[PDB]
């Protein structure tokens, strides 16, 4: 079996494979989190449109359990080992501890995950960032975000992937406690984020919400396009 | 060049790059003394500290009742090397019911440290040490290096600047062996001396001794015990 | 040895992963083959490569694999890594009907494959298997599916696609001639007649260079199909035939 | 391109040497030893005002009796810590009382040189951790405080900063240090040093700090604890 | 760059990573082995270092087996390595056949194992050649040598090491089959002395190890008043 | 221990050389002949046998798999008899299962499957031999090539080895469906004839047939009798 | 092609542009390394293998000079190249051909004893991370049904069984001589086979031998045990040849 | 005894151009019937197929397993296994478990797919392939099945006749079984069409 030392230190304490699978997330579809009073909004970016595609293919948000869902950017390929891994885990913690796990107990198993696979033999890292999003037992809402070095943190609001940048730089300037005092302002505020990178407005928003204890809602283009004009017109005044 | 960063590749000239560059890790060291007499071996290391508000490295380990060492290099290979010796040891007296001889722990040492200077993506240790021991054959200071060589010694030093110990030491090794334990130690000591920059001196924050004889075990002396050895270095 | 590895299962400077690229190249050569999803049934269509004279035609197909009771695929690339994959999508279905006794869903299968192939680019230090696969099958979740693949480990679903030899081209041909929700696998099979006939520009289109499989439901049975050289020139002729009416 | 346990010229591993150079690009920690205690501080380093601040952790518990600072990679710090923590309790465990602040350090600096490629099971450590680590505790020998790097060499210290500004912080820490330095100053002291040295204004949310006495457990500042002693400086 | 490991032939068939291992052995200070009547006879000429040194210390003189005696020279770590290799082999001889093991067949084994590390990428050959020694009323007095390619030969009188051919010379003129362990402790200081360069590296220690029948088979060390009365000898003839 | 990264890789352009300059190696071999008549198969080929010195008989490259199946390549020999190896295992380990003789096209691609893992798997090169593989089973004859890549084809007739395209033209305007075997046997030496240089004699060239009644070499005294007409 | 190089293809066992393998190529030049010729002969009643024996240094034990070994009691063997990888493909012969008679109760045929040892030859040239060995293996012996049988294989794992062969520094001309020889004798068949072996060595490297410098082992009908012969017996074909 | 623990019983029987198969149809555990429609005879084929008595967990174990290795046999071969290939197969399958063995002792019938000649044959639970030109039995009441086969069946007999003697065999064999019975199933394989039915049987 295949043992070369593959992440390894640079001159200056530079990891390259896993700046290089950073490249990788960043060339991915923007994904934008935001976490609201007694909801919690993934939307994500496109990717390709295709009028031939089988859109329910390629979802860029995936539920981990009942209470946690996620998002990825970046290799998604990779995406699907980390989410099946994930999911498994959720499970085991069920199994020996018989409470769903806490959104920050899997974000830390994910990041540690990641973080092997920084410092193993034989294996790249993960080329993906991921947005972590549900409610802890207790109501509390709760978005993280984890990167391929194995770092996590947990955010207000965040974005990963093309563009992360300038929508972090909006949701600096937007995310306020008026921007989030209600459902269809806090998911307003996800389409308003990815509407500044979003090529094609929008049309290719991808969008989902989790409300506390009320499970993974995906919506459909015909709900989205309905707050779309709903902002749009808005921002005429 | 090509011929540097493996320890599997022999140079042209019949050396090994890697074991010599392995035994660099030891002359950059902090220097150590080792020398006996017909009935003690004593250590003797300067401590080097990172800043002045660091209490200053551990040089010297015990092994067994009978064992000590004193370190130069990397100090995780120290400690790997130390834990097989501490090992061997404690077979031997599960074993045996006996202490293990000195020069046969050496030989260990020697066949367990050669091993990885001939396989490839393994690395000779980066550590050279002076083993202080008693015995049924009487007292003994052995050095061990990254070439997995060894060597029986009357009293050595190594580490950096030892070459002016290694000279004191010379100078007066017709002496040690009928030396009374306090004039040994006081000799070992100066030698230790003789690799500090003109201005700076022994004291009993950078100084560590360890004692092994006859009549006592393996003991190690620091901070405020050493100071009955550093006065009257008249 | 460190001096000879390649390093097939590491990151370039820009996030890439050079062996599933080269091996998509390899892809791109590799002989054409289409897949158009319809209302009642899905079909496979692909260029022949085995077309010497001497060859002596022994098997039912070249190209196009049964996979289980309700599914088929074909492949452009390596043959011989087509091979290894298509007895592993095999195996990975009998694992599943041993389980479950009911067959593998058509995602689930593809999915099982692209876990192989996405090990194969993260670790292992092996090349990846040079090839895109299409996949056809029907079950009782998402009926008729169409299902591609690729070196990287990355599939979809698709109403209509192509991979190998003039791929884009044939994309932008489906693009502009397949009816979402309105497609029959009698207008199917004349789309892809049409797409083979303009992307295999090398040269005037016959039965002999091409295999058409087709996968439909009859009687709460799949079946599955490769049309017999007689039915492909009756469709080429049709196709002919079609383009006399063109301008009047 | 040569293998990970390859020593340069002048006797060092270049992957040890490397992932010290990584240590630099960590926020500044600092650790002070006194007689009543150790207390433990760290610049958070808030790269945006949508991080929660609390979800940044640079200070923990190993034991109610040892706390840990780090700097560097973070993420590499995550197996250290857990393996210190795994230690404790089973010394616990097998002998009934507290392993002492020494011998955590010395438990976890074993780990240090434990990377290669073909020496190791199926997966093992490609490379060393670019984590430096400050261990400060109450055991019987009192109030310690102690340090570790990539290498695995780790000793004991009165005062020592590390990360990104450690010169100049231990510079300052030279100059305000005693041996008879009560905690309450200890904290003080650490605190007006990472004022100097952050980018950023200190405030009661961008830093951590943390204290050990013989009187009591390890205990993290509240932000409530940390505006009180950001008064005075 | 034909010449960085032993899976590379060059151009010309040459397995250069053997031969640079050979370069070692004949950097090395010179070791003798001669065979006569009723024995065999080592001596090395042992650098001395550092006077700090023991007398003793690095010895290139092992017992194998309590039959065989071995004779090094090259990288020492090496030859101890092989010390132990050969006398595993004559432990596991003795318990899986039950007699003591014989010397040509030793000096096999222990050359079958040299030899494998010289085909592989994933370890470097021994930098050492040694000399195997022993005597038997059965078997007489046999002496072999076996260098870091692995080859294995019988002989009358060995020189390895970096005056090799200087001291073949001096061998060749002994009548050697004609003469005793006890003359030839002699000649074997003799020979060190004259192929000792004594402006180029200053001091030695002569080493002298026999096996014949004047040790009834058993390989020892030549003792001190024999080593010393051999040494005034050689000096004395050197005048 | 081994090594274990892939030797064959992917270049730029999307080539497995390893597999192209395997082929080569194929491309240089002897000439190998194989024709499919309606009642059996000839398998034909050219020793590259130097000296009268050479014991002709000491060493074959037709060569029996089963009863009813059997073998030939070009490219390089010793490559070659690891393969003869295990096609005869793989034969053996299906009959102890299924106790009725291997299909030809399960040996095949038993075979192509083995070929195929030394193109990808750690610290070794392709096969530098293409094989040609005749049986008969299910009433029919059967003539099968496979290459170092783990390809194989069914073939009508074919060649290989040096001046291999040739050699395939010459059996384009030779060979037609109704041929019998007797008459195969002659084509197939013609065709070697084509390419061969030095004047053939019945210890310089092997045929092996495969029929009804199984596989077998023709004997020197056979080769002899078909030889006197060439 | 024609001298074409891509990447590593000089230094470990993969294939070359043209398809060569290099190291194959340079395993056959390491065989002249020892500048030693071999030669062997097979006529109706025996066979012979012949070859040099040099001993340079009076200091060697020239008993302990030999590249003839014993296999079994009825193959005989000489070896050629690289003398360390020579002995280690002796042993396992025997060992290869000593288990054969462990598992199938009869002695190994001399083809299939070449055979095994080409083909454990064969892994060498395709597998990356050990180099082929330096050596050329010639074995002899008597097979009931075919008669004395003289068996050559080499470092590309290539092996073939001979009327006459040889190997070594001076191998093509000896297969010369050998093949001018044969064409003149009735069915094509060697008969005095120990003088053809020796006169074709000593052509070749223009020598005429004393009878230390040569060493000959046989294998006969009537006995097939492997036999060399000693020093006198040597002598007594060197004059018989001498004197014509 | 480990077979009697659920009984059963299963029989095939050869006629002209036909083959036979039937089954009893309790499941039950030591004297309780559990279940009155058990499936003990399993389709390898158009016009072949499998009959297992024995431990009830091992007749469906060995049935999916078989059918596993069946399955990926006829995708990678051309073609529809042959009765002569299938007994081989599940004597292969069986004796892999030699030193400790599925509990169950089959019964193939089938028509060759491409000549339709008729094939039976039955297997010990070690893999012994037995075949036979007239029947084969296999269960807890194997001497009363015997006793009925041996006095009723005769060479050459045409579907309809067939069905009655395998039948007749059966009810009054399993009729002197405590643990078989509750129903029988029969099946008649011919070229162009099976014929399954269930007898009217007693229920004690
Ligand atoms: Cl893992
Ligand atoms: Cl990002
Ligand atoms: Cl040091
Ligand atoms: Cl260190
Ligand atoms: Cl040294
Ligand atoms: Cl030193
Ligand atoms: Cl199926
Ligand atoms: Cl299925
Ligand atoms: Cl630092
Ligand atoms: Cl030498
Ligand atoms: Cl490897
Ligand atoms: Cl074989
Ligand atoms: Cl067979
Ligand atoms: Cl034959
Ligand atoms: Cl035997
Ligand atoms: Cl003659
Ligand atoms: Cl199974
Ligand atoms: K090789
Ligand atoms: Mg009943
Ligand atoms: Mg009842």
């Amino acid at each position: 079996s295949y043992d070369r030392a593959i992440t390894v230190f640079s001159p200056d304490g530079h990891l390259f494979q896993v700046e290089y699978a950073q490249e990788a997330v960043k060339k991915g579809s923007t994904a934008v989190g935001v976490r609201g009073r007694d909801i919690v909004v993934l939307g994500v970016e496109k990717k390709s449109v295709a009028k031939l595609q089988d859109e329910r293919t390629v979802r860029k948000i995936c539920a981990l359990d009942d209470n946690v869902c996620m998002a990825f950017a970046g290799l998604t390929a990779d995406a699907r080992i980390v989410i099946n891994r994930a999911r498994v885990e959720c499970q085991s913690h069920r199994l020996t501890v018989e409470d769903p796990v806490t959104v920050e107990y899997i974000t830390r198993y994910i990041a540690s995950l990641k973080q092997r696979y920084t410092q193993s033999n034989g294996r790249r890292p993960f080329g993906i960032s991921a947005l972590i999003v549900g409610f802890d037992f207790d109501g509390t809402p709760r978005l993280y975000q984890t990167d391929p070095s194995g770092t996590y943190h947990a955010w207000k609001a965040n974005a990963i992937g093309r563009g992360a940048k300038s929508v972090r730089e909006f949701l600096e300037k937007n995310y306020t406690d008026e921007a989030i005092e209600t459902d269809d302002l806090t998911i307003k505020l996800v389409i308003k984020a990815l509407l500044e990178v979003v090529q094609s407005g929008g049309k290719n928003i991808e969008l989902a919400v989790m409300r506390r204890d009320q499970s993974l809602k995906i919506l459909n283009p015909e709900e989205i396009e309905k707050y779309v004009a709903e902002i749009e017109k808005e921002k005429e005044e | 060049n090509q011929y540097d960063n493996d320890v599997t590749v022999w140079s042209p000239q019949g050396r090994i790059h890697q074991i010599e560059y392995a035994m660099e890790a030891v002359k950059q060291g902090s220097a150590t003394v080792g020398l006996k007499s017909k009935t003690h071996a004593v250590l003797v290391a300067l401590k080097r500290a990172q800043s002045e508000l660091a209490a200053h490295q551990k040089k010297i380990l015990h092994v067994d009742n009978h064992i000590g060492i004193s370190i130069a290099g990397l100090t995780a290979d120290a400690r790997l090397l130390c834990n097989f010796m501490r090992q061997e040891c404690l077979d031997s007296r599960f074993v045996f019911d006996r202490p293990l001889p000195v020069s046969r722990l050496v030989s260990l040492i020697g066949s367990k440290t050669q091993i990885p200077t001939q396989r490839y993506g393994r690395r000779p240790y980066g550590v050279g040490l002076l083993i202080a021991g008693y015995d049924d054959m009487g007292p003994h200071i052995f050095q061990t290096c990254p070439s997995a060589n060894y060597f029986d010694c009357r009293a050595m030093s190594i580490g950096a600047r030892s070459q002016s110990a290694r000279t004191y030491l010379e100078r007066h090794m017709s002496e040690f062996m009928e030396c009374n334990l306090n004039e040994l130690v006081k000799h070992g000591l100066r030698a230790l001396r003789e690799t500090l920059p003109a201005e700076q001196d022994l004291t009993t924050k950078n100084v560590s001794i360890g004692i092994v004889g006859k009549d006592l075990e393996f003991t190690i002396y620091d901070d405020d015990d050493v100071s009955p050895f550093l006065e009257g270095l008249e | 040895s460190r001096r000879y590895d390649s390093r097939t299962t590491i990151f370039s400077p820009e996030g890439r992963l050079y062996q599933v690229e080269y091996a998509m190249e390899a892809i791109g050569h590799a002989g054409t083959c289409l897949g158009i999803l319809a209302n009642d049934g899905v079909l496979l269509a692909a260029e022949r490569r085995n077309i010497h004279k001497l060859l002596d035609e022994v098997f039912f197909s070249e190209k196009i694999y049964k996979l289980n009771e309700d599914m088929a695929c074909s492949v452009a690339g390596i043959t011989s890594d087509a091979n290894v994959l298509t007895n592993e999508l095999r195996l990975i279905a009998q694992r599943y009907l041993l389980q479950y006794q009911e067959p593998i869903p058509c995602e689930q299968l593809v999915t099982a494959l692209c876990d192989i192939k996405q090990a194969y680019t993260q670790f292992g230090g092996k090349r990846p298997f040079g090839v895109s696969l299409l996949y056809i099958g029907w079950d009782k979740h998402y009926g008729f599916q169409l299902y591609q693949s690729d070196p990287s480990g990355n599939y979809g679903g698709w109403k209509a696609t192509c991979i190998g030899n003039n791929s884009a081209a044939a994309v932008s041909m489906l693009k502009q001639d397949y009816k979402e929700g309105e497609m029959t696998l009698k207008s199917a099979l004349a789309l892809a007649i049409k797409v083979l006939n303009k992307t295999m520009d090398v040269s005037k289109l016959s039965a002999e260079k091409v295999e058409i499989a087709t996968l439909t439901r009859e009687n709460g049975k799949t079946v599955i199909r490769v049309l017999k050289q007689k039915e492909v020139e009756q469709l080429i002729k049709k196709h002919e035939e079609e383009e006399a009416k063109a301008e009047r | 391109d040569r293998g990970v346990n390859t020593f340069s010229p002048e006797g060092r591993l270049f992957q040890v040497e490397y992932a010290i150079e990584a240590i630099k690009l960590g926020s500044t920690a600092i650790g002070i030893q006194t007689s009543e205690g150790v207390c433990l501080a760290v610049e958070k380093r808030i790269t945006s005002p949508l991080m929660e601040p609390s979800s940044i952790e640079k200070i923990v518990e190993i034991d109610a009796h040892i706390g840990c600072a780090m700097s560097g990679l973070i993420a590499d710090a995550k197996t250290l810590i857990d393996k210190a923590r795994v230690e404790t309790q089973n010394h616990w465990f097998t002998y009934n009382e507290t392993m002492t602040v020494e011998s955590v350090t010395q438990a976890v600096s074993n780990l240090a040189l434990q990377f290669g490629e073909e020496d190791a099971d199926p997966g093992a450590m490609s490379r060393p951790f670019g984590v430096a680590l400050l261990f400060g505790g109450v055991d019987e020998k009192g109030p310690q405080l102690f340090h570790m790097d990539p290498s695995g060499t780790f000793v004991q210290c009165d005062a020592r900063a590390i990360g990104s500004a450690s010169e100049g912080a231990q510079s300052s820490l030279q100059e305000v240090y005693h041996k008879s330095m009560t905690l309450k100053e200890a904290i003080k002291s650490s605190l007006i040093i990472l004022k100097q040295v952050m980018e950023e204004k200190l405030n009661a949310t961008n830093i951590e700090l943390a204290t050990v006495q013989p009187g009591q457990n390890f205990h993290m500042f509240t932000k409530e604890e940390l505006e009180e002693v950001i008064k005075d400086i | 760059g034909y010449d960085l490991s032993a899976s590379t032939f060059s151009p010309d068939g040459r397995v250069f990573q053997v031969e640079y291992a050979m370069k070692a052995v004949e950097n090395s200070s010179t070791a003798i082995g001669i065979r006569c009547k009723d024995g065999v006879v080592f001596g090395v000429e042992k650098l001395v270092l550092s006077k700090l040194y023991e007398e003793g210390s690095n010895k290139r003189l092992f017992n194998v087996d309590r039959h065989v005696g071995m004779a090094v020279a090259g990288l020492l770590a090496d030859a101890r390595s092989l010390a132990d290799i050969a006398r595993e082999e004559a432990s596991n001889f003795r318990s899986n056949f039950g007699y003591n093991i014989p010397l040509k067949h030793l000096a096999d084994r222990v050359a079958m194992y040299v030899h494998a590390y010289t085909l592989y990428s994933a370890v470097r050959p021994f930098g050492c050649s040694f000399m195997l020694g022993s005597y038997s009323v059965n078997d007489g007095a046999q002496l072999y040598m076996i260098d870091p390619s692995g080859v294995s030969y019988g002989y009358w009188g060995c020189a390895i090491g970096k005056a090799r051919q200087a001291a073949k010379t001096e061998i060749e003129k002994l009548q050697m089959k004609e003469m005793t362990c006890r003359d030839i402790v002699k000649e074997v200081a003799k020979i060190i002395y004259i192929v000792h360069d004594e402006v180029k590296d200053k001091a030695f220690e002569l080493e002298l190890s026999w096996v014949g029948e004047l040790t009834n088979g058993r390989h020892e060390i030549v003792p001190k008043d024999i080593r010393e009365e051999a040494e005034k000898y050689a000096k004395e003839s050197l005048k | 221990r081994g090594y274990s990264f892939s030797l064959t890789t992917f270049s730029p352009s999307g080539k497995l050389v390893q597999i192209e300059y395997a082929l080569a190696a194929v491309a240089g071999g002897a000439p190998s002949v194989g024709i499919k008549a309606a009642n059996g198969v000839v398998l034909a080929t050219e020793k590259k046998q130097k000296s009268i010195l050479y014991d002709e008989r000491s060493v074959h490259k037709v060569e029996p798999i089963t009863k009813h199946i059997g073998l030939v390549y070009s490219g390089m020999g010793p490559d070659y008899r690891v393969l003869v190896h295990r096609a005869r295992k793989l034969a053996q380990q299906y009959y102890l299962v299924y106790q009725e003789p291997i299909p030809t096209a399960q040996l095949v691609q038993r075979v192509a499957s083995v070929m195929q893992e030394y193109t990808q798997s750690g610290g070794v090169r392709p096969f530098g031999v293409s094989l040609l593989i005749c049986g008969w089973n299910e009433g029919r004859p059967y003539l099968f090539q496979s290459d170092p890549s783990g390809a194989y084809f069914a073939w009508k007739a074919t060649a290989m080895g040096k001046n291999y395209v040739n050699g395939k033209t010459f059996l384009e305007k030779r060979y037609n469906e109704d041929l019998e075997l007797e008459d195969a046997i002659h084509t197939a030496i013609l065709t070697l004839k084509e390419s061969f240089e030095g004047q053939m004699t019945e210890d310089n060239i092997e045929v092996g047939i495969c029929n009804e009644a199984g596989f077998r070499r023709l004997t020197p005294t056979e080769v002899k009798d078909y030889l006197a007409a060439i | 092609s024609r001298g074409s190089s891509a990447g590593f293809d000089r230094h470990i066992t993969i294939f070359s542009p043209e398809g060569r393998l290099y190291q194959v190529e340079y395993a056959f030049k390491a065989i002249n390394q020892g500048g030693l010729t071999s030669v062997a002969v097979r006529g109706k009643d025996c066979a012979v293998i012949v070859t040099q024996k040099k001993v340079p240094d009076k200091l060697l034990d020239s008993s302990t000079v030999t590249h003839l070994f014993k296999i079994t009691e009825n193959i005989g063997c000489v070896m050629t190249g690289m003398t360390a990888d020579s002995r280690s493909q002796v042993q396992r012969a025997r060992y290869e051909a000593a288990n054969w008679k462990y598992k199938y109760g009869y002695e190994i045929p001399v083809d299939m004893l070449c055979k095994r040892i080409a083909d454990i030859s064969q892994v060498y040239t395709q597998n990356a991370e050990m180099r082929p060995l330096g050596c050329c293996m010639i074995l002899i012996g008597i097979d009931e049904e075919q008669g004395p049988q003289v068996y050559k294989c080499d470092p590309a794992g290539y092996y073939c069984g001979f009327k006459a062969t040889a190997a070594g520094v001076k191998q093509t001309e000896s297969t010369s001589f050998l093949e001018k020889k044969v064409k003149k004798k009735f069915d094509w068949t060697f008969e005095q086979t120990v003088e053809t072996a020796i006169t074709c060595l000593s052509t070749v490297l223009s020598i005429d031998f004393k009878p230390s410098e040569i060493e000959v082992g046989v294998v006969t009908v009537e006995n097939p045990k492997f036999r060399i012969l000693t020093e006198a017996e040597i002598d007594a074909h060197l004059v018989a040849l001498a004197e014509r | 005894s480990i077979m009697s623990y659920n009984g059963g019983a299963v029989m095939a029987m050869k006629g002209k151009n036909c083959v036979a198969i039937a089954a009893d149809r309790r499941f039950g555990i030591q004297a309780q019937m559990v279940t009155t429609d058990f499936q003990k005879i399993f389709p390898m084929g158009d016009r072949l197929y499998i009959g297992l008595a024995g431990l009830a967990t091992d007749v469906q174990t060995v049935a999916q397993r078989l059918k596993f290795r069946l399955n990926l046999y006829e995708l990678k071969e051309g073609r529809q296994i042959k009765p002569y290939t299938l007994m081989s197969m599940v004597a292969n399958l069986l004796y892999e478990k030699r030193f400790g063995p599925y509990y169950t002792e089959p019964v193939i019938a089938g028509l060759d797919p491409k000549t339709f000649k008729p094939f039976i044959c039955s297997l010990d639970l070690i893999g012994c392939p037995m075949v036979t030109d007239d029947f084969v039995v296999s269960g807890t009441c194997a001497e009363q099945m015997y006793g009925m086969c041996e006095s009723l069946w005769e060479p050459n007999m045409d579907p309809d006749h067939l069905f009655e003697t395998i039948s007749q065999a059966m009810l009054n064999a399993v009729d002197r079984d405590a643990v078989s019975g509750m129903g029988v199933i029969v099946h008649i394989i011919e070229k162009d069409k099976i014929t399954t039915r269930t007898l009217k049987a007693r229920m004690d």
